[PDB]
């Protein structure tokens, strides 16, 4: 005879069907991650880490890198040509 | 539900977001790679129709 | 020299990449980049939005 | 960063491998046979 | 006919991308595509 209690039964209901499912998605996508640009991790110096961090950069990456390179192969491939022929 | 709108609109910027800060937030992607590499379809539906495909070639 | 004329040669190729490939590729290589920035701030705004 | 996969090393590229072992074979028995040289 | 620094070594090379780039560089350009779709919905 009692009448029917929405507001009182809502331990069961959830917010529609997709809604909750993204609920536990979206709780955690924000809460462990860097607040604004932490650990840039720029630093790096070991030869390749040296190029990564010296011109290898994504900020430009331009072709100045692979005109350096191939600089410095033609460079070694002149001697090697004096080497051999 | 109000802490879930303060930390996505106050901070956690997306442009320098890292892979490995979603990798180590949430494994289930990783299981997701295990899953269709294992079925071998690199093509699941749902992948670049809302992103850019430029298929340039 | 056989060998001058080439490195030169290469010079030349570099320069006009730089001058026609470079900006070319470099706009829309920045377009992709903006295409997908705002593909994420909108799947920000959906998710905002959804929570609101 | 560097990420070591689980993925199919022969399940898909055994016949490959079949036909590398038969080009070194084959390399193998031309290197005096058809080298010529 | 000599094909020892040819042949074999080429060879051996073409396995270490066969198999490098199929577990690492492809995968994590996959990786890369499927978090954004999931970051996406």
């Amino acid at each position: 005879v009692s009448t029917l209690i929405p507001p009182k039964v809502v331990s069961s209901k959830n917010i529609g069907s997709a809604p909750n499912a993204k609920r536990i998605a979206n709780v955690v996508h924000f809460y462990k991650s860097l607040p604004q640009g932490p650990a840039p991790a720029i630093k790096a110096n070991t030869r390749l880490a040296r190029y990564k961090a010296k011109y290898f950069d994504g900020d430009n990456a331009s072709g100045k890198p692979l005109w350096h390179f191939a600089l410095g192969i033609i460079a070694f491939g002149y001697s090697m040509e004096y080497y051999f022929h | 539900l109000q802490s879930t709108l303060d930390n996505i609109q106050s901070a956690r910027p997306f442009d320098e977001l890292t892979v490995d800060d979603l990798t180590k937030i949430k494994p289930e992607i990783d299981a997701k790679v295990e899953e269709m590499v294992k079925k071998g379809k690199w093509d699941v539906p749902g992948y670049k129709d809302r992103f850019g495909n430029l298929n340039v070639m | 020299n056989d060998e001058s004329i080439l490195l030169l040669t290469f010079l030349g190729f570099t320069g006009l990449v730089a001058k026609y490939l470079a900006p070319a590729y470099k706009d829309f290589a920045d377009a992709r980049m903006k295409k997908v920035s705002d593909v994420l701030n909108a799947s920000r705004n959906k998710h905002v939005e959804a929570v609101k | 960063m560097l990420k070591r996969f689980p993925t199919p090393i022969l399940k898909v590229y055994w016949p490959f491998f079949v036909a590398g072992a038969a080009v070194y074979y084959g390399m193998s028995k031309a290197a005096d046979l058809s080298s010529n040289t | 006919f000599y094909f020892m620094n040819q042949l074999t070594y080429g060879f051996l090379l073409m396995i270490t991308l066969l198999i490098l780039f199929s577990q690492f560089f492809l995968p994590m350009i996959l990786r890369l595509y499927v978090s954004r779709l999931f970051i996406s919905k």
